[PDB]
RNA sequence: CUCGCACACGCUUACAUCAGUAACUAAUAAUAUACUGAUAAUUAACAACCAAUAAACCAAAACAACACUAAAACGUUUAUUAAUUACAUUGUUAACCCAACACAGGAGUGCACCAAGGAAAGAUUAAAAGAAGUAAAAGGAACUCGGCAAACACAAACCCCGCCU
RNA sequence: ACGAGCUACCCAUGAGCAGUUUAAAAGAACCAACUCAUCUAUGUGGCAAAAUAGUGAGAAGACUUGUAGGUAGAGGUGAAAA
RNA sequence: ACCAAAGCUAGCUCAACAUACUAAACAAAUACAAAAAUACACCAAAAUAAAAUAAAACAUUCACCUAACAUUAAAGUAUAGGAGAUAGAAAUUUUUAUCCUGACGCUAUAGAGAUAGUACCGUAAGGGAAAGAUGAAAGAAUAAAAUAAAAGUAAAAAAAAGCAAA
């Protein structure tokens, strides 16, 4: 519980600066531009995760079906054990069954 | 049966 | 237990394990056991005269130095062979079955001191 | 997002401050100090 | 001729002693052979004496007078090494061409790596040689998988690396705002 | 009697057991030096 | 010559001839008690009896008439802060016994100067002086003596 | 001799294999990274040997005389002008020649002055049309000189006596090189006179 | 390393107060 | 020290031999001969660069025999280090 | 008071000299073979590496004369080839090895029982209880599951179970 | 996967048993070195994760012991104590 | 007042792009008992994955479980299942080139185990850490400034009676 004795610099952060300008300017590229992109293809990540959701099983086995084969094997395996882990936590534990 | 735990050292750099 | 990090030498093992230490041999094993030794295997040790040699182991140091330009292989051929290739050319006396004569050999097993194999340690 | 908790001196002070008359190690050590406090009150 | 490890008897007990600069490059190869053969010589018995200087300065807890003679005959040494070593460089890339004097062959040991497996000189060919015949150039169907974790580990290594110059990189820029 | 002292020291026999000779002669001794490679060992074998 | 490759003996061939030695000794002062004809070397590891035979022979021209070569081993107790051991190299060192009947003894070399023994005890003594007239008077008991009055 | 040093180090104007040096961070200790701006070797313009003036400080306006540099951190040191007071005699019962030690400045607090009219001056590299890459100033539009400065051994080449164990200029430029193909080995041994009958056998490399 | 400012200030707060009470100003 | 010369030191069987035991009734000798080793020659010594140690191998040769050879008479005749040799 | 010398295996410099110990190691000091810094060291004759191919060869080692059963390691000669020419390479310190330790433990072989190794007690008083030793009136197993332990004795017998080593 | 450097049993190569009674080197007898561990007392975080002291059995044999090797777990080995 | 406490850095994590994928060093020696220059050979090999679990037992069964075909639907459909637990397609459809790549991830009990697979524990396979904080300058150590805030002590041992408090 031991406090610092001292004051931290205060971070000068500009409210208005390039990406906090900028932030969701093309959110609506379709309602505004005769419908030829979704805002889907404006999400920048994962490539199993550009305009997807779902919980922590559904992504394992979604990044386990597309970019599964270009894993590293530590990894690979990993995943797998995390996904029968959650499969077996989902399915056979739980209070509201 | 013959239980028998035997001791744990501790490391040496303590 | 026993250390791994430490090399293995002669000094830690038993008496019938003695690893030399990086010198080569000079010889063999005769008929009553004795080691023969061969004059040949020795290396002898070929040093110049040193009396009538007019220069010291350190350099004036208000003497330049030199752009650094290392040796190649078409330097060396333009100061050595090129001159003569040349002078035969121009006199129509150059004859590309024979180049022995420029210093170029065919083969290496015929000389003393061979390139590739390396025959000669220094 | 690592959340850690800053302000647990004024947590425990808030507490201790109102044991600070009693006697042996309940004026100073907190887990002995909140059931002596919370007897008291 | 046993004092040729030692200095002039004028200059040992003196604290300073100086002498000329190191032998470049360029001036081993204007000479000829012969000079550089004996000049290798005349080096070698002027680092003996600095070794043996040396070695007594640390005998009888003395520093050692101006010890930079040392490292400038050991330069020396190594510039005219070089220059005998690419003189015979040359000359055998003319004569025969091989780029190393030593023959050698791009080998797969047991482990999976490519070695540059150097060539020993034996009496006998290599299909008679015990010791030889029992050693094993190739990888086994069980070595491919550790293969593909050293890839993985130096893949891993240098992205790690590339995240790391990406951050100093950054932070050098908003802590410097020069630009 | 009294135990603890199971380990009586042999260069030849720690040679012989756990050497790399004796590591290479098999291929499980080239898969543990391969694991002991990829885990970074300092000292591969004996 | 050291890391060196030799070339392979059989039958027939050439005497080998090393003409760039890569070979360097050092002359050091025995430790314990030897006799007048004995000289001590420190030799590289690759080096034999009768290479340095030939060594002392040839490059010095020094009648050598016994080699006598052992390998000493470096301490591998010292441990470094890491708890790693510092290994000090080994090395070899070898006696050599002079044929002609030559007395050797390790010259002295670094011979005192009368006269910078001298300047050293004048410098040690107006140290002595300055700091005899840096020293308080005890008469005034921490009073700096720097103002007049 | 190059003494490795550890990633995590701090320089404090000392040699890093120095006695000094190992005395204030023993091998064990690593310290805090300071941030250093990333300069190359083409854009330093401050060397060692010239006048400089000092922009901020309690000596400020003044002009000095650059002595050392540390490319590490962008240091570079003036000669007496700003200064702190260090002792260096220490004893048990004596302390004495309070010496003036000088601080460290940085790129920042320090600009190249052109020796013509003496006022500071912004100094961007350029190439000249003879293929000599010079300092030139922005403000007066004039070029600096590079600041020759003595070498650290401290001998210089103008006065030099050749001793018994030196060369001259002639031997050491005398060039006896006759470029053939002839190795070092049948050099020497047909210079000596040395005869080999007899050749080797055939030699097997695997 | 705890990221915040609120605990930093509400410390020099008690510090301040730490320090009248050590020494009481005139 | 004597291990300069070189010697080297060894713990064995210390026994005292005259060339039979004690009971032979010829507990006094003639002479004896020696015959120089292989190691020893001549020509080894030339090529070792040793003129000078021929003789000496010679007296060490003798002065060790010899001096064995007495000693073990004297310690059959019964004399030693405080029974010091009376002939 | 008497487990000492050396070699084999094993540990690697912990060995030697100088200097320091305020602290770090000795389960405490003195100081130092066990801590720190520097410098030197173990020199081969002892030991490691040190011919193959065919043929003559049943007849033990135990003082081996000659025998027993359990039938027994340990060798020469002949003939064909064995580079032939000094000086090769390696182990040479130690108070030490395996037991978490400077551990009353576990350690092969050749010599002697001291001519070599060491110190049970840091200094006091001499309470109880505890461990070890010595001695004891009269009794002599009456104690105890049992004569367990101890004892100036160290003997003769009867059964059960397993032939016996 | 790794383990027979401890232990169980083998395989090669070596080394030990002094004195005494006995026609005996007799799987005899007394008692040493040596090997096991019957009984008791201390010790029970101890000297020791099995010890010390006293006292015991074998002590020319189915005996101990040095070096090297082998038998590896659904197994090895075992004069069976799972 | 001791013991102590606080820094912001080393660096890590998740992705995207990307050349196309066993880094550098390889003078000498390295699968003789690795770092030992040198002699008439043998070299080599393949034969299903199993079970812990679920079916509340357990025998048939039990996805993922170190074999590329990805996304939107068909569809959790037809089917396979002690027809139980569960498993589960396809025919047929959709997918527009490049930059806009950094972080509502951590700050030394967190983030890689890592300052490092090193000490140390193990015969071996194997397991495997803790350790950093002054400053522009310590070539400013008769060295300067901020807290003197945890538990544990001292300043300052205690005076009938009691879950120590009200
Ligand atoms: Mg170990
Ligand atoms: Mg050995
Ligand atoms: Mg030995
Ligand atoms: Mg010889
Ligand atoms: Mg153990
Ligand atoms: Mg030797
Ligand atoms: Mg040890
Ligand atoms: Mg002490
Ligand atoms: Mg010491
Ligand atoms: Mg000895
Ligand atoms: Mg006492
Ligand atoms: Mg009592
Ligand atoms: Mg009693
Ligand atoms: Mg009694
Ligand atoms: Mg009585
Ligand atoms: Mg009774
Ligand atoms: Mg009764
Ligand atoms: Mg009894
Ligand atoms: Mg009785
Ligand atoms: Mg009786
Ligand atoms: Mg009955
Ligand atoms: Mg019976
Ligand atoms: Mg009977
Ligand atoms: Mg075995
Ligand atoms: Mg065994
Ligand atoms: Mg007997
Ligand atoms: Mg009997
Ligand atoms: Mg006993
Ligand atoms: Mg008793
Ligand atoms: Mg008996
Ligand atoms: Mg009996
Ligand atoms: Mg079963
Ligand atoms: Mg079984
Ligand atoms: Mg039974
Ligand atoms: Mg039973
Ligand atoms: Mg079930
Ligand atoms: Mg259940
Ligand atoms: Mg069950
Ligand atoms: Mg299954
Ligand atoms: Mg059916
Ligand atoms: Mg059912
Ligand atoms: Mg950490
Ligand atoms: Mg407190
Ligand atoms: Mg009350």
């Amino acid at each position: 519980f031991h406090v610092r004795v001292t004051l931290p610099p205060r971070k000068v952060v500009d409210r208005w600066n390039e990406k906090r300008a900028m932030f969701g300017v093309y959110d609506n590229i379709g309602i505004l531009g005769n419908f030829e992109k979704h805002p889907k293809e404006l999400i920048k990540g994962p490539i199993w995760l550009r305009g997807w959701k779902g919980n922590e099983l559904q992504r394992c086995i979604r990044k386990k079906r597309m970019v599964g084969n270009r894993m590293f094997i530590d990894d690979l395996h990993n995943l797998n054990k995390r996904i029968s882990y959650l499969y077996k936590h989902f399915n056979r534990h739980g209070k509201y069954r | 049966k013959k239980r028998f735990t035997p001791p744990t050292y501790q490391p040496k750099y303590k | 237990g026993a250390d791994r990090m430490s090399k293995w030498t002669s000094k830690r093992g038993p008496r019938t394990f003695c690893k030399g230490r990086g010198a080569k041999g000079t010889g063999f094993h005769g008929r009553d056991g004795k080691f023969v030794q061969i004059k040949e295997m020795i290396p002898e040790l070929v040093v110049p005269e040193l009396a009538g040699f007019k220069l010291k182991p350190y350099v004036n140091y208000r003497a330049p130095e030199g752009t650094d330009t290392p040796l190649t292989a078409k330097q060396l051929f333009l100061e050595t062979a090129a001159p003569a290739i040349e002078k035969d050319f121009k006199a129509g006396t150059f004859d590309p079955e024979h180049l022995e004569k420029y210093g170029f050999e065919p083969t290496q097993e015929g000389k003393l001191f061979q390139l590739y194999p390396k025959n000669f340690p220094r | 997002l690592r959340s850690r908790v800053t302000d647990r001196y004024w947590r425990v002070q808030e507490v201790l401050k109102h044991a600070r008359h009693f006697r042996g190690r309940k004026n100073r050590c907190y887990r002995l100090a909140v059931r002596a406090v919370t007897r008291a009150f | 001729g046993l004092e040729e490890f030692f200095d002039d008897p004028k200059n040992w007990g003196e604290e300073k002693v100086k002498s000329g600069a190191s032998w470049t490059c360029q001036q081993l190869r204007n000479k000829s052979n012969e000079d550089l053969h004996k000049l290798w010589y005349v080096l070698l018995k002027e680092r003996n004496m600095l070794l043996t200087l040396e070695q007594e300065a640390k005998r009888q807890r003395l520093p050692m007078p101006s010890p930079e003679r040392l490292e400038k005959v050991v330069d020396s040494m190594d510039a005219l090494d070089k220059v005998v070593q690419e003189r015979e460089d040359a000359l055998r890339l003319l004569q025969t061409g091989q780029e190393k004097a030593r023959p050698g062959a791009w080998r797969r040991d047991i482990f999976g790596r490519i070695i540059w497996h150097k060539f020993k000189q034996w009496p006998i060919p290599w299909y008679l040689n015990k010791k030889y015949n029992r050693k094993r150039f190739f990888a086994m169907p069980y070595v491919e998988r550790f293969v593909r974790m050293r890839i993985e580990k130096q893949a891993r290594i240098k992205a790690r690396k590339r995240s790391l110059e990406r951050k100093k990189e950054k932070f050098l820029q908003e802590k410097f705002p020069h630009l | 009697k009294a135990r603890g002292n199971e380990y009586q020291p042999s260069n030849i026999k720690r040679k012989h057991k756990h050497g790399w000779v004796r590591r290479l002669r098999t291929p499980t001794g080239v898969q543990v030096i391969l694991r002991r490679m990829h885990k970074g060992r300092k000292s591969l074998s004996h | 010559a050291r890391n060196v490759l030799y070339p392979l003996y059989q039958l027939g061939n050439p005497q080998l001839r090393v003409f760039r030695t890569n070979f360097f000794i050092q002359l050091v002062r025995p430790g314990t008690a030897q006799p007048e004809d004995t000289v001590q070397f420190r030799i590289p590891m690759e080096m034999t009896r009768v290479d340095l035979r030939n060594y002392l022979e040839r490059i010095y021209n020094v009648p050598v008439a016994a080699v006598r070569t052992r390998v000493q081993y470096g301490s591998n107790r010292r441990r470094d802060h890491r708890n790693i051991r510092i290994k000090k190299p080994d090395y070899k060192v070898a006696y050599v016994q002079l044929a002609l009947g030559q007395t050797f003894t390790f010259p002295d070399l670094f011979p005192e100067r009368k006269g910078a023994s001298v300047d050293v005890d004048v410098r040690d003594q107006v140290l002595e002086d300055q700091r005899q007239k840096h020293s308080p008077d005890p008469r005034r008991g921490g009073v700096p003596g720097w103002f007049g009055l | 001799s190059k003494v490795t040093l550890p990633p995590n180090y701090r320089y404090g104007m000392s040699r890093p294999g120095s006695l000094s040096d190992k005395r204030k961070n023993p091998p064990g200790t690593r310290r805090r990274r300071v941030p250093v701006e990333p300069i190359s070797d083409e854009d330093w313009h401050l060397f060692c040997g010239d006048k400089v003036e000092i922009l901020e400080g309690k000596d400020a306006g003044k002009q000095g005389k650059v002595v050392q540099v540390i490319r590490q951190r962008n240091w570079v040191v003036v000669e007496g002008l700003n200064t702190h007071y260090r002792y260096v005699g220490k004893t048990v019962d004596y302390r004495g020649t309070m010496i003036p030690s000088e601080a460290p400045l940085l790129h920042n607090q320090v600009k190249l002055v052109d020796p013509t009219d003496r006022k500071p001056t912004d100094v961007e590299w350029r190439f000249t049309e003879a293929g000599e890459r010079v300092r030139v100033s922005t403000r007066s539009g004039r070029i600096i000189p590079k600041p020759e400065f003595p070498r650290a051994d401290g001998i210089v080449p103008e006065t030099w006596i050749d001793g018994p164990k030196d060369t001259s200029v002639e031997d050491a430029l005398e060039k006896t090189y006759v470029p053939r193909l002839k190795t070092l080995e049948e050099e020497v041994m047909e210079a000596m006179g040395i005869q080999e009958t007899r050749r080797h056998k055939k030699v097997y490399w695997y | 390393a705890k990221k915040g400012f609120r605990a930093a200030y509400r410390f020099q707060k008690e510090l301040e107060r730490w320090r009248l009470l050590r020494c009481p100003p005139p | 020290k004597p291990d300069k010369l070189p010697l080297f030191k060894r713990q064995y069987e210390n026994t005292i031999f005259i060339g039979s035991k004690t009971a032979d009734p010829l507990c006094y000798g003639h002479t004896q001969f020696h015959l120089l080793p292989d190691k020893l020659k001549r020509e080894k010594l030339l090529k070792q660069n040793c003129a000078d140690q021929i003789e000496v191998v010679f007296r060490a040769n003798a002065i060790a025999s010899l001096f064995a050879w007495t000693g073990a008479q004297a310690m059959y005749q019964g004399f030693w280090s405080e029974a010091d040799v009376t002939r």
